[PDB]
């Protein structure tokens, strides 16, 4: 009952099985490789029923070293993750091996990483904000606990670091249990990201799964499964409160495109997948609070080549209950987060749910920020000089508010050695009423750079000579 | 002195932006070129 | 001697012939649809021999409920529609059944749809003013009377609204046929069309020949087609004059492309069928007056996305007499017609026919017109103060002439609630004259706006305070 | 073991040929159109082996009249072109036949079109000037030995009196031979070409390639790599300095854009042809100094939409050492040749290549002209009596700088009669050291055009 490898091409194989013996779709298959450097065994997936006894599959590890006609073995069910309290602490692959202790977790209860999402009927809207102490999410973005926070960006324009910024801000309080998925980054931030959660004591609390760049795109495409079957077991087996971190989704969707190239399917718009949107919506509607059923989750976006059209973001963003979206022009000013307040938007920011005066101030620094954008055209070319008085009382204060909304992450420390700082959310309207009236605009605009709240605009102004 | 001054500022800035914008528009025709050839040869391998 | 189904996508059906018995290309084929909820008979027009007696045809009417294998009868003849001055007053599909009295004109005389175009040698040149009573029209883009006039533009900028306004000025008093194609056009317009023409007793006079939007590819091919044949035999066996309105006459090379790469043809720039250019050059150049024998045909061309270098248009753009350039530009400054007066053309505005003063007086209202565009962008960005005093004046005076070329028309009251007006020839002629000389310069450019003569333009002067 | 046609698509035609007579890659093969009027010997290139015995290959002529089944006989070999001394003052086409003498050079060497650029080993590691003799070409842009060269210049520029005076001083300065590769040529402009360089009497020391127009693709595409492998023997088996001149070497890439997509090969970026990058370096690595000799190469390059980034002459660029613009402002001064000095560039000018005196001597006459330029809108708008007191002894100074980088040149004669000059290097470097620092500003303005070194500068001054 024995199948037999026939095609071979880069990450995917063709089996070959006796009929009557063909397995389901997504079942897991064993072949080996023995060649001796690359000697290994390989975990393939079942991904396409070719017809006459074959199946096309995807390889988890790379299939360097496989051979034509080497026996593939059916294990009868598709790949499964170890799932309980003892998977916290613990480092492991998109198959469940554990990196920091090879053979733990072999004997936890095992669940396969392949699931239908929560019942329609079993989902109830998420409207509750989770306060970060930043003023810029805390003002125009707010996230909601128990929702989907998502993080935009180019190449190198933060979101990494403001992922540790909202571990640091949010999982280090945090009563239940997180979740972090290393989805096709860099494998020294995932060493980074131990070492550092291991030193803040939070690593106990936190299940690690990576895929990471140096994989073949089947296991970058699985690890995020992976990772959200240990955050599901979280959620419906304990009743515990979820972190879940992943960083990058779009990294699940190139391999998803690489995949779909390799499987001989026909490219869609920009080379991507035809079913882009459906994998996408399969794994975001998994990932989900369902009714006193709790997953605060967090994610990474990349967006390639700074096209913010691409369909991987764009087909991301419907998914989304809060979405910052990080700028290339923000971030040249220096302005951390590099948050673009006009692209970036939240769910819950409305007066209903913020109340009428966090709204009214946030909608009239929007209007300020968007007034200022418009004028950006005569400006480039004329200075502010050849506007109207009102104008350029707008845009100086425009200019201070764009400062202001920067400020001194708690993870920007290893860059700059200043410490961070947290502002609460009343101080944060407070501070941004004043500053739409008018009451800084005597301030110099460095005083408003990369600071907290009104105290340290007072002290950053006497530094600099001006008085509030 | 300053309106000379000012204006040669702004023939400087609108330079810069000419320059911007054609390198702007180079990039989106070769994508336009790229993406073009893109769909015809998708089209004619599907028929293939 | 019958053929049988083979395949079946979408609107192509491929259907096996008997050796010796495979039709003639462009045949029309009758197959049974027996479902009961969608019961009827596919017309199937031949489109290709494909070798070995199979023959690859588009069906006229929606393939769902057909069969492979079933029956396929040939009717030795192309589609045929009926011809004759019965079919005036009433309204046809592409097949020329009749819609508002099914059955009706079966007995009549039937042509095939498919025709050569005139000989070249039967070809004069038409030129003869047809005055409309539409400044703009009249003054930059006359029409020609026996010629092709096309209406150009993007989704909802007025084309259709400007063929009701033609309808209403040329046929309302038309000595001859008139022939209306709705070419894959909105049904609500079409049942609008028929019950105004029945309103203003032009109906009598008219033949209606609809294939929708909601039609398969094949309906929105054939019906333009359909349409002709009734005016090519109203042109050459009635001898009388026709008048052809088709809306929208890009829905035919629409249709084309869609079945284009069905039907197996690589495609061309822009997703086009490679043959889009032939099929529309046969198509068109069956639209035109014989010596002595006139068709005024008006078409309707939509602009895909505004991109007038979009080879539809461009392509189309070749087989005119006049172009009246809808402007979403225009449109949206809320001028009407949205006709861009610098990019429409006539091929009788010369001095030879038009005369000497229509002629000059065209050409300094483009010239100015030109000039004030030139200085759109100096104006917005450094004001208009910095321009020379002879460049403020010319713009006062373009701004004055851009509005004076909106007026109101019939088929717009049901939009702007004012009723229409008709401007003679000459008195736009004078009125242009003396606003490229100035002699309006003190009203305000508010007068100018969607009126008629200059009797309305000293009324709203005198409404807004002004006095000429 | 002769071939036979079996199908024919435009230039592309597939030959099947018996088991063990397949022929490599881009052997050339021969076939007959006997159809009386457009009878003709048609040559192929191999491209694909196809597998089953066939083999596509591109047609160096038109396919008009071929029939299936005609036999096609390989020759054994690829394209090659006749090489030796023999090859100068005629013309021949991208495979070698003379067109100027049908026949002629048959009997002659003949070298393989493809070969390998010289060893890594033979390499030379140090990049050396090429001193043209040209003050302006000298001082501003010096040509590396070796290296490339690409040319800007619109009609009426001197672009050709440049190239004549370029064979000129490559063949009596330093005893070399010159190549001209018409790429995409305009048969006009060929024949043009052709008689003038007859006339110019510089025909004898030039071997001219023309791959034209009106040819198919794959012609267009190989008359480069022919013109290549007579200046290849030239400078290793004659032991002399060649200069090659390609024209236009954007046409020799898109030659192989349209070859590629013949061969149904999808293609790349903005559609060139997948490989374009290692055609390029294919042609342009074969351009080099090895064992004491070099080919030096001026190319003119055509940049699509004024785009430099597209890959066109991205990829080209790539290869370029030096760069020489011909402006029609300076043509129109009659400063001959036209060279825009602030335009054109060199990579080799640099203190470490070419001294610091020569360095500092550059960069000051580049300042000069830079602010002279600064100051023409002004000159021209408002006048030179605007302009300070600095301003107008710069503007002085600047215009006899760009006057005496103008040059009686060798090809220059047979319209004015007077002889051409070659200045040295060091000689030009210390007269335009002197005008920069301001010892000739007295002198008048006429006597610095069409000169040569300082005698020449005080012999015209005193005939004034
Ligand atoms: N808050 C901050 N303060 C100062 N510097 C910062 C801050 N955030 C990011 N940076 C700088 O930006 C660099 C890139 O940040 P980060 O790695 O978070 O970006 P990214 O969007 O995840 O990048 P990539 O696309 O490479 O994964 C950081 O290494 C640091 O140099
Ligand atoms: N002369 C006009 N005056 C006022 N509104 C107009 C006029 N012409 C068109 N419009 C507006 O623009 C819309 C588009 O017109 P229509 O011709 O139906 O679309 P299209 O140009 O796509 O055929 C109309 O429904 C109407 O609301
Ligand atoms: N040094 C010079 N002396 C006299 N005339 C020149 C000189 N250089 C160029 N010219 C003139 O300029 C024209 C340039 O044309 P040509 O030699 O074809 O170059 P291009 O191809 O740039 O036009 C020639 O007709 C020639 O008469
Ligand atoms: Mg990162
Ligand atoms: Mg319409």
């Amino acid at each position: 009952t024995a199948g037999r490898v026939v095609r071979i091409t880069g990450p995917v194989v063709d089996v070959e099985f006796p009929r009557g013996s063909v397995p389901e779709l997504f079942n897991a298959l064993h072949a080996e490789i023995t060649f001796g450097a690359l000697a290994k065994t390989l975990t393939l997936e079942v991904a396409q029923h070719l017809g006459d006894s074959l199946v096309r599959c995807i390889s988890m590890q790379p299939t360097d070293g496989l051979v034509r006609g080497v026996e593939v073995t059916d294990t009868g069910a598709s790949i499964s993750v170890p799932v309980g309290d003892g998977v916290k602490g613990h480092v492991f692959n998109a198959l469940g091996d554990c990196l920091d202790d090879p053979g733990y977790g072999k004997d936890f209860e095992h669940w396969s990483i392949h699931r239908k999402p929560p019942a329609f009927s079993d989902l109830e809207p998420r409207t509750e904000m989770l306060e970060t102490g930043l003023k810029v999410v805390d003002l125009l973005t707010p996230y909601v606990r128990g929702g989907k926070i998502a993080l935009f960006g180019g190449a190198g324009v933060g979101k990494t670091v403001l992922i540790q910024e909202m571990i640091n801000r949010i999982a280090r309080n945090f009563g239940g249990t997180s979740v972090f998925a290393g989805v096709g980054e860099r494998t020294r931030e995932g060493n980074d990201l131990w070492v550092e959660l291991a030193d803040a004591n939070v690593l106990k609390d936190t299940a690690l799964v990576f895929g990471q760049m140096d994989e073949p795109p089947g296991t970058r495409m699985r690890v995020a499964l992976s990772a959200l079957t240990m955050a599901e077991f979280f959620r419906d087996e304990q009743g515990q409160d979820v972190l879940l971190f992943i960083d990058n989704i779009f990294r699940f969707t190139q391999a998803g495109s690489e995949v779909s190239t390799l499987l001989g399917r026909m490219p869609s718009a920009v080379g991507y997948q035809p079913t882009l949107a459906d994998e996408m919506g399969e794994l975001q509607e998994r990932i989900t609070s369902t009714r006193g059923r709790s997953i605060t989750s967090m994610q990474a976006v990349y967006v390639p080549a700074d096209d913010y059209t691409d369909p991987a973001p764009a087909t991301t963003f419907a998914h989304l209950d809060a979405t910052t979206e990080l700028s290339r022009a923000v971030f040249s000013k220096g302005i951390f987060p590099a948050v673009d307040p006009l692209a970036s938007s939240s769910t819950i920011l409305d007066p209903a749910i913020v109340g009428d005066e966090h709204y009214r101030v946030a909608q009239e620094v929007i209007r300020i920020l968007q007034r200022y954008k418009d004028l950006q055209d005569i400006i480039a070319i004329l200075g502010i000089d050849e506007l109207s008085e009102e104008d350029k009382q707008l845009v100086n204060r425009a200019r201070r508010i764009e400062r202001f909304l920067s400020q001194n992450m708690m993870a920007a420390e290893q860059f700059t050695g200043q410490p961070g700082s947290t502002v609460p959310l009343k101080e944060t309207i407070e501070a941004f009423d004043k500053l739409t009236k008018g009451e800084f605009d005597h301030l110099p605009e460095q005083a408003f750079f990369l600071i907290g709240g009104l105290d340290d605009l007072a002290k950053k102004a006497e530094s600099l000579g001006a008085k509030l | 002195a300053s309106r000379r001054r000012a204006m040669k500022s702004a023939t400087d800035n609108a330079d810069d932006l000419i320059k911007a914008l054609t390198l702007a528009a180079n990039r989106e025709r070769q994508a336009q070129i790229t993406q073009e050839i893109s769909e015809i040869v998708g089209g004619a391998n599907a028929l293939a």
